[PDB]
């Protein structure tokens, strides 16, 4: 049981208070999918020293779970503009409002559903391992 | 280093550093060849044309110049003289609104005009190898020059069509060039180190694909690598966008064929 993009309860920080999906989050599929350049490529973005040539576009995220509560953690990903409006990271749990999007890098267009870029327990695997960073 | 001079054959000055063009110094102190950000090893190779790969391809287009192709039996020189002479400046000034077609056109445009009406010969492919080697060599002529774009007068409603596009988010990363280019430069996305994005040195002869890349190439896979649609090369939109972006250097001097990561 997984709450589906529609239905995520957001609070007016962008914060997200329970998580996303039932499946408890497996840390170590998280850490993968980070580092994945087909899912999350964070590591584009963000540094981690926990885990080569990370980007310096965001923060560390060295102690990010020492800094954020949870729920702060879990809105970031679902919506980042919510957390930080006009942020450059992407919304891993949008599925509405893009122009031009297209079906991964093959330059056609989605026709009909769009998927968000991760599923809930894709993204409670990278909350889980982003609570390990204190 | 990104503050020292580029100097090519060592004879031509090229101008890599300047003040920030009127309608862009809300956004940036000054603006900054890509050249600027590549590392020592890297910069050197455009510093002589025995380095660069890219003047291959050139060297190439510059016999290509003098052969005659096409059922008229003409070589480009035959109209233009020699490249050296015929197509100075003209990298500095497109794209241009150009009178015979009520419209701003792109150097490729021009170039498959002639080769259809006066010369009776196939189009080049808009960003395939014998356009963008011989886009190379018009550009290769001018280098030194200051790019100058008009960006007022009957360019002005393609001028700003061009920066509704650069600031618009596209795909579902939602990402606009100016997020990164504007934003971010000098910071690194991965091993990749952000430039302004600017085209004063295209088509660029990237060492990646040891090949030479047309602007409108360029374009389209920054928008599909927003998991995005590009909009189609040659199309009204991206003449749109490079008139735009060519005008974000404007002051920079023509480097093409630059040689970048
Ligand atoms: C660049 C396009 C990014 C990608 C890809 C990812 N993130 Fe990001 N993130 C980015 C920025 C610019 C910022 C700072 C906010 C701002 O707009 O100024 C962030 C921030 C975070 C945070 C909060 C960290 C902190 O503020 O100290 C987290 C937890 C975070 N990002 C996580 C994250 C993950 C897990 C990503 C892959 C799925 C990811 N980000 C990608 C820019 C970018
Ligand atoms: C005579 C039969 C020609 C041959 C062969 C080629 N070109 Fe040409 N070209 C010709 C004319 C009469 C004009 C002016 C047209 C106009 O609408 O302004 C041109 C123009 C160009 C341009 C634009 C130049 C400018 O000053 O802005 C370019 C870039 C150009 N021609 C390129 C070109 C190339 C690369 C050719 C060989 C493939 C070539 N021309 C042949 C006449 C003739
Ligand atoms: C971040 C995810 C980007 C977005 C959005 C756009 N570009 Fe980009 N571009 C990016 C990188 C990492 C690089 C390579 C490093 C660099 O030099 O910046 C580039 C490069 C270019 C270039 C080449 C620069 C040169 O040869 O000197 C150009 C002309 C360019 N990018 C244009 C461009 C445009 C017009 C965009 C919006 C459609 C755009 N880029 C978006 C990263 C990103």
């Amino acid at each position: 049981a997984e709450v589906a993009p529609g239905d995520v309860a957001i609070d007016g920080q962008g914060h997200v208070a329970r998580p996303l999906t039932d499946a408890p989050g497996d840390p170590v599929e998280g850490r993968r999918l980070m580092t994945d350049r087909s899912v999350g490529n964070c590591i584009a973005c963000h540094e981690v020293t926990e885990m080569q040539f990370p980007g310096t576009v965001g923060p560390s995220l060295d102690g990010v779970a020492a800094r954020y509560p949870e729920a702060m953690i879990r809105g970031i990903l679902v919506n980042s503009k919510n957390v930080f409006p006009e942020t450059v990271m992407p919304a891993y749990y949008r599925v509405e409002g893009f122009n031009r999007p297209g079906i991964a890098f093959t330059s056609k267009p989605i026709e009909g559903e769009i998927r968000p870029l991760m599923t809930a327990g894709q993204i409670e695997d990278v909350v889980a391992y982003l609570m390990t960073l204190t | 280093g990104p503050d020292d001079p580029l100097v090519i054959n060592g004879e031509i000055e090229i101008v890599t550093r300047a003040p920030t063009p009127a309608h862009l110094a809300d956004r940036f102190d000054e603006i900054r060849s890509g050249w600027t950000f590549r590392t020592d090893d890297t910069q050197a190779l455009e510093m002589d044309d025995f380095e660069n790969s890219g003047m291959v391809f050139v060297e190439e287009a510059r016999a290509v110049w003098d052969r005659p192709e096409g059922t008229e039996g003409k070589a480009c020189a035959d109209c233009h003289g020699a490249v050296d002479d015929g197509m100075y400046g003209l990298r500095a000034v497109y794209p241009k609104y150009v009178e015979s077609a009520g419209k701003v056109r792109t150097v490729e445009q021009m170039i498959n005009a002639c080769r259809t009406s006066r010369m009776g010969a196939p189009e080049w492919d808009y960003i395939g190898p014998d356009m963008t080697a011989m886009v190379a060599l018009i550009a290769s002529v001018s280098r030194g020059m200051p790019v100058s774009v008009a960006i007022d007068g009957p360019a002005q409603s393609t001028w700003e069509k061009g920066r509704e596009i650069y600031y618009t988010r596209y795909g579902q990363l939602d990402l606009s060039c100016a997020s990164c280019h504007e934003q971010y430069f000098d910071h690194y996305i991965r091993a990749d180190h952000l430039s302004q994005g600017q085209i004063n040195g295209f088509p660029s002869y990237r060492l990646k694909n040891a090949r030479l890349n047309a602007v409108h190439d360029r374009f389209r896979g920054c928008i599909r690598d927003t998991r995005g649609v590009p909009f189609a090369v040659g199309s009204p939109e991206f003449v749109a966008l490079e008139l735009y972006v060519a005008s974000r250097g404007n002051g920079l001097s023509v480097e093409g064929p630059s040689v970048r990561n």
